[PDB]
């Protein structure tokens, strides 16, 4: 039973460097959640630079409504790259997931499925699942208005980007960005009309994505935390000339400036094997 | 259902000559991720020569590549292999392949595989 006090603590205590984010992610799956005859099942588009967390706050909302998260038998994890790799299977993979997304709703009206790498599936398996995303009150017999879609992507991160280093060179804060700047940047892209039309919805005006949920690039000291954390995970003291030392080997851009992290906080972790025995 | 792949077409073929395999199914074969052609020759170990997706994709070991060509027709449950150009390299038993895969959950695949034809290719 999802508690709002329980997952705005899960976001504050575990999720860094995403101001965004948070209070996005915070107020559209309790107030769905918490509503018991919803209009449409929530559509989350989570999209952003590599390693800045965007699997890890899927876990958070998934431990926070079912226990297991991932694992519970109500939360389905589809990898486009694992599951849909070959463009030329795509009645093979359409057929499949169109009976299993049904035959799950059927069993329980809220089934929440995420698919990663959406940037990586074929545009016609996306076509394949609109219907159950729309405001339709019945879809061949069965309702998804209590179900839950999450979407992961990497498409707009470098757009994103152009924004986080604008405010970082004009001297104002992070937490300074709004979503109107970053909806702005993405007008000629993730925002522009194609992306509109293709997201559109067939029964009313409306997009049949909620909420794009943008994920910003992290900075050197949002590094430094998740190497904290990952020493305490292993049961290390944690040593800040390490902390300093492992970060320090990272690829930073611009070339010029260091701001950001080329690949977030993927594969920080195995160069603490270098430093501990 | 009992689903067996039965591969035909094997024999004693000249060098420069053709050849043609066929596999029948006793099942449908549409939802095969990957239908293909494996080798193996004596004291060798199996070896990929072609595959098909279920969409027509191809694709075809360096060795054979100009040379065999793969099809599938999922109506009729059956997939092939015509080989031309032949020579003595191409000796082996040939084995039909079938590849299933899930669309969530941990990886793992499904297979089947026929009981091979034998091709000989003379000096
Ligand atoms: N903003 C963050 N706050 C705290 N930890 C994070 C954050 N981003 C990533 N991590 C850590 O890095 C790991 C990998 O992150 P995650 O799987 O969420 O990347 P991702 O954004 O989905 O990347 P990709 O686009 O490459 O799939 C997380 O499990 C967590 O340990
Ligand atoms: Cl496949
Ligand atoms: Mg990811
Ligand atoms: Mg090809």
């Amino acid at each position: 039973s999802l508690s709002r006090e329980a997952l705005q603590k899960d976001l504050d205590d575990n999720l860094f460097g995403q101001h965004l984010a948070k209070k996005i992610i915070l107020n559209a799956v309790f107030g769905f959640i918490n509503n018991p005859k919803p209009k449409k099942p929530l559509t989350l588009s989570l999209h952003g630079w590599t390693g800045t967390g965007k699997n890890f706050v899927s876990k958070i909302i998934a431990e926070n409504i079912y226990e297991g998260g991932l694992n519970s038998d109500y939360v389905h994890l589809f990898v486009a790259t694992l599951h849909f790799p070959h463009a030329s299977n795509i009645t093979l993979y359409k057929d499949q997931l169109q009976l299993w997304i049904r035959g799950n709703v059927s069993a329980c009206a809220r089934s929440i499925f995420i698919f990663d790498q959406m940037d990586k599936m074929h545009a016609g398996l996306i076509d394949a699942i609109k219907p159950f995303l729309d405001y339709y009150d019945l879809v061949d017999g069965v309702s998804y208005q209590k179900a839950m879609f999450i979407f992961l992507s990497n498409a707009g991160a470098e757009r994103i980007t152009d924004v986080a280093l604008d405010f970082w060179r004009s001297g104002k804060q992070r937490e300074d960005i709004k979503l109107k700047d970053i909806e702005h940047a993405l007008s000629v892209s993730v925002f522009n009309n194609k992306n509109s039309g293709f997201w559109h919805s067939s029964l009313i005006d409306r997009n049949l994505i909620d909420y794009f949920v943008p994920f910003l690039p992290l900075e050197y000291k949002h590094l430094k935390m998740c190497i904290r954390v990952e020493m305490q995970s292993r049961g290390y003291e944690i040593d800040e000339d390490i902390v300093s030392r492992v970060a320090e080997e990272m690829t930073f851009f611009p070339k010029e400036e260091r701001v950001f992290s080329d690949k977030g906080c993927k594969t920080v972790f195995t160069k603490l094997d270098y430093y501990y025995d | 259902m009992q689903v067996q792949l039965v591969e035909t077409g094997g024999g004693l073929v000249q060098a420069g000559g053709s050849l043609r395999l066929s596999c029948a199914a006793s099942g449908n074969i549409f939802s095969f991720n990957v239908m293909g052609w494996y080798r193996q020759a004596p004291g060798k170990q199996r070896e990929l020569v072609a595959a098909i997706t279920s969409g027509d994709t191809t694709t075809y070991a360096d060795s054979v590549q100009g040379r065999f060509t793969i099809s599938r027709d999922n109506a009729k449950n059956a997939v092939y292999l015509q080989m031309n150009s032949l020579t003595p390299e191409d000796t082996a038993v040939y084995f039909c392949n079938a590849r299933r895969n899930p669309i969530n959950g941990p990886y793992y695949t499904t297979a089947y595989w026929g009981q091979g034809t034998q091709v000989t290719v003379s000096s």
